[PDB]
């Protein structure tokens, strides 16, 4: 029946909003951040893109399985 | 100055103690400030 | 007795002989008109009310697309206009002006679309145009690495117009549904003046809507 | 039947959950103190890398519950 | 019908939810402290290691658990 | 059937995730308030003790009552 | 290390029934009360000694701990500090006594008869703060001596408190005095969970590889004990001064 599209419904909503809000919190970190100090901003630069590439990597881990789910 | 009397109250831990409240050990080097008048007949104040 | 239904129809097609919404439209245009013709030939030097319009509306949302985008506000001026003295107008003529939807022997999903569309087109026609390869920029560029979702921002950009023509449909007609469960049970609003804040949340939405636009234009500019 | 398909859905979503808000912080915190002054910067990245490897192995837990549950 | 499955999800996901969250917000503290001042260093170090193998120890209950569930 | 199973698995998760979230501002504060003065050392360790204290109190409730769940 | 053997099996219950019911009827409870009882009052007995001032002695730890408790109260608030300080002093050490004892060698054992038959092997331990009679009883006392304090105090206060508090429009009251109420019903509950709770965990987890499992179990169960006690004690006062307050 349907329980593969509650599958896919739980892998892309679970998972998502974690990684979803923890992208704000790394960029509004940042954020202030260089405001304080705007010397640092290629170290803040270099910092920003890896966290939200690892967090993004936990968000394509919930949707890659889902799209396997779908088959 | 009470200002200071309260501020070094409340800051007590020595490593946050940095700046001009670092009381440092194995004294080194030491800088004196000395005031005298532009110009004599002051008396002996400059002699003292 | 709740007896809400949806007015969903298609632009492309031809117009319904009802044709609530292009009446609703119509009725907010002609009210608009009888506005600008009060104001028109009534106009003095300093006139009270008829040139208060224009100048805390008109005048006042170009200052603040100046400041938010200077020099670009004047190019878009006629699209952030259009998008005001409208919707918000519509909706206080379908905010129960004396009908509500009875006595009949912005919620339209089609001109929502369209209104994306239009901003849309807005998008493809002056944002990056002082580029012209803007739009490939920060996308798939030798610095993908860290800008491989720099598409998908795109595609979110494309989704934001179809978002904010939902946004236009949605909570304009809530307010519709919200009037009508109101009506089949504590009729008259509700307790709290549930008329005023459907009002003043139409507006308020009015307002985000030209405000988004001139924000996705200043965007599509840096 | 598919109580299998919605279990790896609702294992990964949960194991995602926590690990996303989990870096979001780390990240802010290690920008947000690297921004109040450098020399440190050894120091906070090793700090980083700690953190990084502490949520990643709950993610990965997850990760290879839902895998060994594929099979 | 496959109820240990999701027994078992539902066990790893909401047990690896929290140490994500938790180590988090622990370690931004520390780092933030440590980049105010230096000095505590390997004290805060001490500080902080403990209170990550406290959620580690609910981590592990989260795997164990599953774990005799799935054998 | 594994309802009781899914029982024990909402009990153990969703008793962990409350204590695991906690104890990490728990120490939190506590390295923060190492941080700004550190002269407290002793109180500081006291209270986050019994803070955590009453945390994993909460976890093991929520452990043995699964447990007997599971019994 | 390995816990080959050991695990017999898990048995856990509500409360536990006592002999000497014919006379009156006793539950293993209040055995388990008259003993820490008795322990108090051997304690005291041996605490006041010959009470020449003789310093350290083992009295002067009952001194110190009895000091620091005043000192407490005496913190929290100072209009009941003297009158009451012996009602907060009872419950200080006696549900620590309660806490106490039950990590003893087979205390969830004590009094089994025997698990070849256990007929009639009622365990006669039935630790007192295992009991939800004597948390009760505990909490209602506390209550009924915190709204006698406020009544004496402020009559007038501890009514207008809640329906004076504010006449006009709402008022606190009603919301503050349901809030009181539950609050005896929530210590009650609380002692209740409490030892209850390590009872269940020394039984349960103990089961599985009794070796160091039990020790920290027992170790924290122990600190929750001491800190629940002190809770309590201080929550007594914290009530009776709010209602002073």
């Amino acid at each position: 029946e349907g329980l593969n599209l509650v599958a896919t419904a739980l892998a892309v909503g679970l998972g998502a909003i974690g990684p979803g809000v923890g992208i704000g919190i790394i960029v509004s970190g940042a954020v202030q951040a260089i405001g304080r100090n705007p010397e640092i901003e290629n170290r803040v630069v270099t910092y920003m893109f890896i966290g939200i590439a690892f967090t993004e990597a936990l968000a394509i881990f919930g949707l890659v399985i889902a799209f396997l789910i779908g088959f | 100055r009470e200002v200071m009397a309260n501020l070094t109250a409340r800051v007590v831990g020595a490593a946050r103690r940095g700046t001009l409240l670092e009381k440092r050990e194995t004294v080194k080097s030491v800088a004196l400030l000395v005031v005298t008048p532009d110009r004599g007949l002051c008396g002996s104040l400059v002699a003292n | 007795h709740v007896e809400v239904a949806a007015e969903v129809i298609f632009d492309g097609i031809p117009g319904f002989p009802i044709t609530n919404s292009f009446v609703v439209a119509i009725i907010i245009d002609i009210f608009v008109i009888a506005l600008a013709v009060a104001a028109t030939r009534n106009l003095q030097m300093v006139p009270r009310g008829l040139q208060n319009v224009m100048e805390f509306i008109l005048e006042s949302l170009y200052n603040l697309f100046r400041n938010i985008n200077a020099k670009y506000v004047a190019t878009a001026f006629p699209l952030v206009a259009t998008i005001f003295l409208f919707v918000l107008f519509g909706n206080w003529f379908g905010l129960l002006p004396g009908v509500g939807s009875i006595g009949v022997c912005a919620a339209d999903l089609n001109f929502t679309f369209a209104i994306a569309v239009i901003s849309f087109v807005f998008i493809e026609y002056w944002g990056f145009r002082a580029l012209g390869p803007g739009y490939l920029k920060k996308f798939f560029n030798t610095n993908g690495i860290m800008s491989f979702v720099g598409i998908i921002e795109f595609i979110s950009e494309l989704v934001k117009p179809f978002a904010l023509a939902f946004r236009l449909f949605g909570n304009i007609f809530a307010g519709e549904v919200l009037l009508v469960v109101m009506a089949f049970l504590v009729p008259l609003l509700l307790p709290l003046p549930f008329y005023g804040f459907e009002v003043f949340v139409g507006f308020i939405q009015a307002l985000i809507f030209a405000l988004l636009t001139y924000a996705f234009l200043n965007i599509a500019v840096t």
